[PDB]
DNA sequence: GTCCTATCGATCTTCGGAAGAGATTCAGAG
DNA sequence: CTCTGAATCTCTTCCCGCGCGCCGTAGGAC
């Protein structure tokens, strides 16, 4: 039976620290002491950390440790470093498992709300509403160009609340 | 990326024109191929108004405003394009709309 | 201000947020093109005021005339740019937080105050240990350091007639904990309970310190942060020097580091994060 | 090297230092001693505020000179407000106090 | 409050 | 080439300061 | 069984001015 374990990584060079572990696992052949290595990621959780299923040995733990940029492991101590819950890994496997469904809000723009806008090269601009393209599922938002307060007309899409 | 549209509408075509001619120039510079800068059709309001404060019919004076219209499109808005048109301020009683999408 | 004497004390939470025109929420300071202060960050014009000399940085207003008038196009306030300096804001933190200088003074005010040694409660405070609370019907002390291991034990040796916290907050219940007075009353009568010279002292330090923080208006629980002022930014300038670079300014290197930690805070605990990955990203706070 | 008046510091109101920058001299710990060693108040009040520090005071006092009145207004330091923001930015409560 | 100084604090703290 | 985000979460911070004082750790025993 | 002696650890301090000289976030990903 092999139980889960969060192993610390240098953030950033997460998914190279992932196959250098892949690697060392292959190379040191110990292959009946590892099952996988997860990073999740949403359309990233968790911001540096890695998800090791593994037995404890203290050659296995060797192993990790001596895997390029990998601090170390997260527990208790570091005699016996603490694997995490049968819930909590269910309940990362249940966000994990619901993968995409992740479409935006649906709030309403009201007229005079101050805004930002989402694309385009008028991207994120301190905008404020001025009028509602609301049966059209458009926009238009007052902008500083040219110093005015011009008119100017954004898809639904390039709201920002 | 969708190119920026603009509409000048001024009473003054001298002005208009200084404008139009400011912005291509803004944008050209920045790199962006402006498109432009072409010269829509003039609204020619005209008013035909008594003159005296009281009969005669016929003592009339016609007026007329001249809308003059400037139709400046920019094709892929950059960094250097959008910013250096938002700095420019241009003169005033000259209305921009800025269509883009 | 006309004054004639100089007082101190720890500042409660809510006088901080009282010294606060604005709450901090972005690791930023400046833009990296243009050079206007990126709104909520660590610059913001309307936290802490205008930049321009007496008039607004939205553009609507640039006459004395509109003097205190506050804009409805980013939300400045058209005023002496001077006062630029003068105003603070907080951040809120997402956890409680020790102090340092309290912690590791000459002895530690905390540790003194709890009686519990200095490198105990930095066992709590850098979570490597748990400190047991309201112990109630179960085997177990009223701070008492437990490893893991020791409160794996008493999750099932015990059920929850007590209880066991790790990290500043663990401190703060325990603080909050001092019935202050009457332990006071108590140990200046423990005092004479030995001759032990070698503890009468040390012990006259505790009870002068009970003493000080009776007669003082202060509280235990404010040794612990939560919300953690920020400089008034003149104080801590960006400024630029030869070509487009702004000055390595040190203090904005650590609020963005703070203000980074707490980001990812908020959101941990907001999506829920297990034990063990708050405790990292706790630890890394209390840590910057 | 000599200075009436040029730049100021940005993060507390002193004058800068340097020939490089038209910077005022130093008046430094060691000669406060000295003149506090004499019954010297009024000088030294003056050089390490009017002629210092204190943004206001320093106007007034520019001022009155060029009107040839030869009296001052000596106010409080700028920098000393800045230690105040300075440890009122940690949590510790300072603050200037009445009676 | 000392030298001239202490002249001024003394005569504040007389006319009291 | 530009923009955004993060640090040895798989090392090695220098031995060549003295001091001087305190906080904190241990003797021989009543 | 821990009470006054002593023992090892860290923290804190080290002249005042002054003038030059230079040098001044990176790495990775899109
Ligand atoms: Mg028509
Ligand atoms: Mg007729
Ligand atoms: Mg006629
Ligand atoms: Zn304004």
């Amino acid at each position: 039976k092999k139980r889960w374990y969060v192993v610390q990584a240098f953030s950033g060079f997460e998914g190279r620290v992932a196959t250098s572990l892949r690697e060392h696992i292959k190379l040191h052949n110990m292959e009946d002491l590892f099952g996988e290595v997860m990073v999740p990621t949403e359309e990233k959780f968790f911001p540096g950390y890695v998800l090791v299923q593994m037995v404890m040995n203290d050659a296995s733990w060797h192993l990790v440790r001596s895997v390029p940029r990998v601090m170390g492991f997260i527990g208790g101590t570091s005699d016996r470093p603490a694997p995490i819950s049968d819930k909590e890994v269910d309940a990362i496997m249940n966000r994990l498992q619901q993968v995409g469904d992740a479409p935006r809000p649906k709030t309403l723009f009201e007229p005079g709300e101050m805004v930002r806008v989402n694309d385009g090269p008028f991207a994120d601009f301190n905008g404020v509403v001025e009028e509602v393209d609301y049966e059209k599922s458009r926009l238009k938002v007052s902008v500083s160009i040219f110093g005015r307060a011009t008119p100017v007309e954004l898809d639904f899409s390039q709201v920002e609340k | 990326n969708q190119r920026i549209r603009i509409r000048l509408k001024a009473f003054d075509h001298r002005l208009i024109d200084q404008a139009t001619a400011e912005i291509v120039e803004t944008a050209k510079r920045t790199g962006a191929q402006v498109r432009g800068p072409i010269p829509l059709p003039t609204r020619k309001e005209r008013f035909t108004v008594l003159i005296s404060p009281h009969v005669n019919k016929d003592a009339r004076d016609q007026y007329e405003i001249r809308t003059h219209l400037r139709l400046v499109d920019i094709v892929e808005p950059t960094e250097k394009t959008v910013d250096a048109l938002m700095r420019l301020d241009l003169a005033a009683g000259v209305d921009v709309q800025i269509s883009l999408g | 201000e006309e004054f004639d004497a100089i007082k101190i004390a720890l500042a409660s939470p809510d006088m901080i947020r009282s010294w606060s025109f604005g709450e901090v929420k972005k690791p930023e300071t400046i833009n990296y093109r243009t050079f206007k202060p990126e709104r909520d960050g660590l610059f913001c014009a309307r936290i802490f005021g205008p930049v321009k000399d007496y008039e607004c940085l939205c553009g609507k207003y640039k006459r004395l005339k509109h003097r205190g008038v506050i804009c409805e196009k980013c939300g400045v306030e058209v005023t002496q740019t001077k006062v630029r300096r003068e105003r603070m804001g907080h951040i809120e933190l997402a956890s409680p937080t020790a102090h340092i200088w309290f912690l590791k003074s000459l002895p530690s005010r905390i540790g003194l105050l709890l009686d519990m040694p200095l490198r105990d409660i930095e066992r709590v405070l850098y979570f490597e240990s748990y400190v047991v609370i309201e112990g109630g019907m179960t085997n177990l002390e009223r701070q008492q350091i437990l490893t893991e291991e020791q409160y794996l034990d008493a999750l099932e040796e015990f059920g929850d007639e007590f209880d066991a916290k790790m990290g500043a907050e663990a401190i703060q219940a325990l603080l909050k904990s001092m019935d202050l007075e009457q332990e006071c009353e108590q140990l200046r009568e423990e005092l004479n309970e030995t001759n032990s010279e070698t503890k009468r002292k040390k012990l006259t330090k505790r009870i002068k310190l009970l003493e000080a923080f009776v007669q003082s208006g202060n509280k235990p629980e404010w040794m612990i942060l939560t919300v953690l002022p920020v400089l008034p930014p003149d104080l801590r300038p960006l400024v630029p020097l030869d070509g487009g670079r702004f000055a390595t300014s040190d203090l904005n290197d650590l609020y963005r580091r703070v203000i980074n930690r707490n980001n990812r805070l908020k959101r941990l605990l907001d999506l829920a994060a297990p034990d063990i990955i708050v405790r990292n990203e706790k630890r890394m706070l209390q840590e910057a | 090297h000599a200075r009436s008046t040029g730049s100021y510091s940005l993060v507390t109101q002193q004058p800068l230092g340097g020939k490089a920058q038209f910077g005022g001299q130093r008046f430094g710990e060691m000669e406060v001693w000295a003149l506090e060693a004499y019954g010297a108040a009024y000088t030294l009040q003056e050089m390490l505020t009017v002629k210092s520090d204190d943004v206001n005071g320093r106007t007034k006092m520019y001022k009155n000179i060029v009107d040839g009145n030869h009296q001052m207004e000596p106010g409080m330091p700028e920098s000393f407000n800045v230690l105040l923001k300075e440890i009122r930015s940690l949590g510790i409560n300072i603050e200037l106090e009445d009676e | 409050p000392a030298g001239t100084g202490y002249a001024y604090h003394q005569d504040r703290m007389r006319r009291r």
